């Protein structure tokens, strides 16, 4: 057969024209909304910005989940890898992103939208299809772009293709908007390095990677960042997912990209099937950018939860069940039930960050303490609905809550229709 | 010239093959390529017969054609060194990044010298205080010692290198040389802006004062830069040892990736691979490497080495051979991190050649081998107490156990640059405030303050206190109560009012992406060439 | 002491048995390992002599 | 494996019925994988199996869809191997399967 | 000293000068031993002189075993 070179470096079309639009690894969009119109075709195979070209991370990114923008936080430019088990929850809360991005991106400016980026690595079709489905009926279709190389394209395919997404997000990297790239299932991108080293017959490493497996997740994941204005100030926050099996950290691919990445979300399963849905596991899950770059004024109030949050874990699960009971920390373990079930909510429906400091206020300062435990996930979506609309609209505002404000909404979390007592 | 002009012979992705018509090049020297968008350099290992050498790539391979004209320096990688790059960021060949022009090079030194051989060598040993605790008690870092920080990807191997260098880079006499090989891009700017805002960088026309010269090989480059740049920091180092007589602080960040590096292209060169998949070469070019890092009679070289674990397997031969390549070994561990005792170094591996009682004497020897005897005691005790509980033993051991967790937490310290995402800021523990701190609680001194008084505390001032606080808390559960009124005639206006003195941003839509925009002419069927090389459509066959 | 033995032994079966959750994955995460580890002597035991 | 999938890919395609299928034995048909692709003298991946597992096995998962025609669902059993649900071959499996039913003595 | 030799292969040296360093240090032993004298001998490190074997023979094109260590 007649091979014919094209005189180009490996390249994927970027822009506008991609808006909205399911893409292959290459190119070639499988929506069947015709070749693409508005686009400029890049390489996918670009350096990494260097360091001069860099600064800080500033700006927060956030997520919209009560679990994540509490504890977790996240900066722009700042890549923080979702990690756990199958059916646990990691692909939720990427899209609970997404979504949260939509709706954020219709009450903040031009110069400061965000643009999302879906790649796709080995899931089935059945469900990246619902993937996009889901996304046009909440309306983040707008600022989407989807790559789906499924299981059943070849292993170069499933080997290019957050290659092929980040090239995707390089764009507004470049000429100055800002990003938010999701690499889904980024271990089953590593088998399909895997398949398409192991086929050159290069001699394999540990667990039968290859040995330049962390190169290939450095600079997938380097190009994600936060740039000087220098060069537009744009940004790039990376969100990678890695499936472990059955609690474990030390396979190759989960050790490998936590030391590129900033930081973790672990999501144990043992706190999923209980029924904690999202389960972030609050204690072993940290990120070491966002501690500065989070919404201030959260930081002054989750500080408190964070440190109640690091006590109540170390009584819980044997109160009673394993030596005995004090009943000198059930202060903090029927606080602390209280604030576990605080962070669960019900799927696809994020929580703005005006909305999160308001819910993570009533149930820190005591406000919510009398109602039980058993119907509190009522009682916060009903402090939502009965506080008068003015405290969403100044605390997003002023972006730092103030003791001119506090004080009025004191007064107002206490005459709310409690549920129960 | 066509004499010593070689062109590429074949490309295996960060390895190359340049064939030679002339005289095929020295070992380690470098090559020069023509016609790239990046000013790309080879280095010559293996000379693989056929008048062809063997090459590894140090940069991007993107675009290399089999007839592309290379020519050598006829010398080994030589860098720019000297008290001019004192607050220069140098890539493997010492092309500046950070944009301040040129470096003034004082030499230009080749990256590839012989070791310092035995008649250059000293014993001379001495301590380090640090501002840590562990560190300072269980294996104490020598002056002229190499320092491991073994880590387990998120252990704190890049913290505590950042907390040891903002306490003892600045009252140090000499030099820093900080050698990022392989570490995240990102952190490499924050160790940019803390040593700017710290008065260790100083740009202008304040070079020469700076107390810091930055070599960043980071993850971003294909694997040649990150097997070399760690050579060439090292001869950042070689110049202020050798010529200035100085002693120099060599910290070495994240050297696993040089061994990495050496894996990835030693698969690609034929070579039939080692145990669990690394060269074979691991054991003289880890040598080669470290053995740089000496102490010579002339100067010192003040280092530390950061080996990064592979998968918390430190029976790996990564860091199996990299023990004995290190005076001060200090292991870091994932199970102590997870209960959140920072930092988790290990107390019954992290040993030293310090740790020797003819040299610190026999008061310190005493107190870490107490030390290490009772966690000795406790570790030989975690399989009886998880199954049965604690109310099995005598109360001989059963004092030891709870002894054992009030030298667990009282081991954790917060951190002079762990501020930023922990609230608290770090202390800075002399020598003598830890064995006098440490000295009593082996014997029970301070039996009665209870477990939880020993976490995040600096020196034994703060060991009563916030005993203090937690007794004084529990008091402070029922102690008054709070009620603010006559207060919203005060400084506040309404609420309503709240929501009309807001400025509001006048979301703009109609975004507008074609703005900056190309959008150059793509059409359905691919661009291929034909044999002239034109730009024609595929012909249609399949 | 009959009585709070027969929930002693209760909780130490649990923590017996929570001991044997952890290290049946850590005979298999290391077995794994092993074969593995076993397997690449023998493809570079045959890459040699082909 | 190929083969009860095509015939139900004629009563899917075409009649437009919902067809059932039982895809037996499915650690069996990534060992008939596992020695098929050992034997063209391609580099072992883990454990033992084929390096191209998860694309051929799910080869066989991306044609049991659903679509506007019809829709095929299989009834995959599963033999777990060596008691591991960490082994790479129901690892792989069980990124496709949606349910998840256990039968006990 | 004055009764102690030492041969002393360093990890910055090559391979080859690692794996004489023990068969030339009890070349000098054996003068000890035939000449009616009792002699010393520290092989140490002799798991690291077998690492400096293994690097010889895997350059070399010869068949690795267990752990990549020759026959
Ligand atoms: N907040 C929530 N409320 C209710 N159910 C939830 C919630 N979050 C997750 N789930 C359940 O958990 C599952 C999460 O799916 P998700 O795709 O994230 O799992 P996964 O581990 O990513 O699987 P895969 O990797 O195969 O996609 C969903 O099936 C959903 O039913
Ligand atoms: N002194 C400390 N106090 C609190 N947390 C720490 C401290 N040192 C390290 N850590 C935690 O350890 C983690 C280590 O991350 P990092 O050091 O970047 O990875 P690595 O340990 O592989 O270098 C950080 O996320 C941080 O949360
Ligand atoms: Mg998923
Ligand atoms: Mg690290």
């Amino acid at each position: 057969d007649l091979v014919y070179r094209t005189g180009q470096i490996v390249n994927v079309p970027i822009g506008p024209g991609t808006l909205g639009r399911v893409t292959d690894g290459l190119g070639q969009p499988i929506d069947g909304k015709g070749p693409l119109t508005n686009v400029r075709s890049s390489l996918v195979e670009v350096k990494a910005p260097g360091i001069i070209a860099r600064q800080s991370v500033r700006e927060p990114l956030f997520t919209g989940v009560k679990a994540v923008d509490a504890l977790v936080p996240i900066g722009r430019g700042q890549r923080e890898l979702i990690i756990g088990d199958r059916q646990t929850g990691k692909t939720a809360v990427a899209i609970d992103a997404i979504i949260h991005q939509k709706n954020c991106n219709e009450q903040v400016p031009k110069a400061q939208r965000v643009y999302c980026v879906y790649v796709a690595v080995g899931q089935k079709r059945s469900t990246v299809a619902q993937l996009v489905k889901l996304f046009t009926q909440t309306g983040a279709m707008r600022y989407t772009i989807m790559v789906s190389a499924t299981a059943s394209d070849a292993a170069p395919l499933q080997f290019l293709a957050p290659y092929s997404g980040c090239a995707m997000a390089e764009y507004f990297r470049d000429t100055g908007k800002h990003g938010l790239i999701i690499y889904d299932d980024l271990s089953k991108q590593s088998v399909a390095y895997r398949q398409m080293s192991l086929l050159l017959r290069r001699p394999p490493g540990r667990e039968a990677f290859p040995g330049d497996v962390f190169y290939l997740h450095s600079r997938l994941l380097e190009r994600a960042a936060k740039l000087s204005k220098e060069l537009g100030g744009g940004s790039l926050t990376a969100f990678p997912v890695i499936e472990t099996q059955a609690g474990d950290v030390s396979a190759y691919i989960a050790t490998n990209v936590i030391s590129i990445t900033d930081g973790q979300i672990f999501l144990e399963t043992e706190l999923f099937y209980k029924g904690i849905r999202p389960a972030l596991n609050v204690g072993l899950s940290v990120s070491r950018v966002g501690s500065a770059a989070q919404f201030p004024g959260m930081k002054q109030v989750a500080g408190t939860l964070k440190l109640e949050l690091a006590q109540y874990r170390e009584v819980a699960a044997f109160a009673q069940f394993g030596s005995d009971l004090d009943a000198a920390t059930q202060y903090v373990l029927e606080r602390g039930a209280r604030l576990t079930e605080m962070l669960k909510q019900k799927q696809f429906a994020p929580i703005p960050i005006e909305r999160q400091t308001v819910a993570v206020y009533a149930a820190t300062k005591g406000f919510l303490d009398k109602v039980r435990v058993q119907d509190i996930v009522a009682a916060e979506e009903a402090v939502i609905s009965q506080v008068n609309p003015a405290v969403f609209k100044i605390l997003k505002a002023n972006g730092k809550i103030t003791p001119a404000l506090d004080a009025h909404l004191k007064a107002e979390l206490r005459k709310v229709k409690l549920p129960g007592a | 010239p066509a004499i010593d002009a070689g062109y590429v012979s074949q490309v295996i992705g960060p390895v190359v093959d340049v064939r030679f018509d002339g005289e095929l090049p020295s070992i380690l020297s470098s090559l020069e390529v023509e016609g790239h968008s990046v000013r790309l350099v080879l280095e010559v290992a293996q000379h693989m017969g056929d008048n062809t050498v063997r090459c590894i790539a140090m940069d991007s391979t993107d675009g290399l054609v089999r007839g592309q004209k290379v020519v050598d320096t006829g010398s080994p990688i030589k860098v720019p060194v000297g008290r001019g790059t004192l607050g220069r960021i140098m890539n493997v060949i010492g092309e500046p990044v950070d944009e301040q022009g040129p470096i003034d090079a004082a030499d230009i030194w080749s990256i590839h010298r012989e070791a310092p051989e035995f008649t250059e060598q000293s014993t001379e040993q001495e301590i380090l205080v640090t501002g840590i605790k562990v560190v300072d008690l269980l294996a104490p870092y020598q002056r002229g010692g190499k320092i491991g920080l073994f880590g387990g990807a998120g252990v704190g191997k890049t913290v505590l290198i950042m907390e040891l260098i903002n306490n003892v880079a600045k009252a140090h006499g000499g030099f820093s040389v900080f050698a990022g090989v392989g570490e995240r891009t990102r952190e490499g700017n924050d160790l940019y802006r803390e040593m700017i805002e710290s008065g260790v960088i100083k740009l202008g026309a304040e070079r020469g004062n700076s107390k810091c010269t930055l070599v960043y090989g980071q993850m971003n480059e294909p694997p040649g830069a990150r097997a070399r740049v760690a050579l060439t920091g090292l001869t950042v180092a070689e110049y202020f040892r050798d010529i200035e007589g100085q002693d120099v602080l060599l910290f070495v960040d994240n050297i696993f990736r040089f061994t990495q590096a050496n894996s990835e292209v030693s698969a690609l060169l034929g070579r039939i691979p080692s145990a669990v998949g690394y060269q074979p070469t691991l054991a003289t070019d880890l040598g080669g490497l470290q053995e740089r890092i000496t102490t010579t009679t002339k100067g010192s070289i003040t280092s530390v080495q950061a080996v990064y674990v592979p998968a918390d397997d430190l029976t790996d031969p990564a860091p199996a051979t990299t023990f004995a390549h290190l005076d001060a070994t200090t292991v870091l561990s994932r199970s102590i991190a997870e209960l959140g005792i920072y930092p988790a170094v290990d107390p019954l591996d992290s040993t030293s050649r310090m740790l020797n009682p003819n040299v610190i004497g026999a008061e310190h020897y005493n107190v870490a081998r107490g030390v290490q005897k009772v966690l000795q005691d406790y570790k030989n005790l975690q399989d009886i107490i998880a199954i049965l509980g604690m109310d099995e033993l005598s109360e001989e051991d059963k004092l030891t156990v709870a002894r054992a967790r009030k030298i667990q937490r009282f081991l954790s310290q917060p951190f002079q640059v762990a501020e930023v995402f922990t609230g608290t800021p770090g202390k800075y523990v002399d020598l003598a405030d830890t064995i006098s701190g440490f000295q009593g609680v082996l014997t029970g001194k301070y039996d009665d303050l209870p477990e939880m008084a020993f976490y995040m505390v600096g020196d034994i001032k703060e060991v009563k206190e916030k005993a203090d606080k937690m007794a004084k808390d529990i008091a402070s559960r029922k102690e008054a109560d709070n009620k603010k009124v006559s207060e919203e005639l005060k400084d506040i206006p309404s609420l309503d009012k709240l929501v009309s003195e807001i400025k509001e941003v006048v979301i703009e839509e109609d975004d507008g992406l074609e703005e900056d925009f190309k959008a150059e002419a793509l059409s359905s069927e691919t661009v291929v060439l034909n044999e002239e090389g034109k730009s024609v459509p595929l012909p249609k066959k399949n | 002491e009959h009585a709070s033995r027969m929930s002693a032994m209760e909780n130490s079966t649990k923590s017996a048995g929570e001991m044997l959750g952890k290290l049946t994955l850590d005979y298999n995460r290391k077995r794994q390992a092993t074969i593995t580890t076993e397997l690449i002597e023998i493809i570079a035991g045959a890459s040699a002599l082909m």
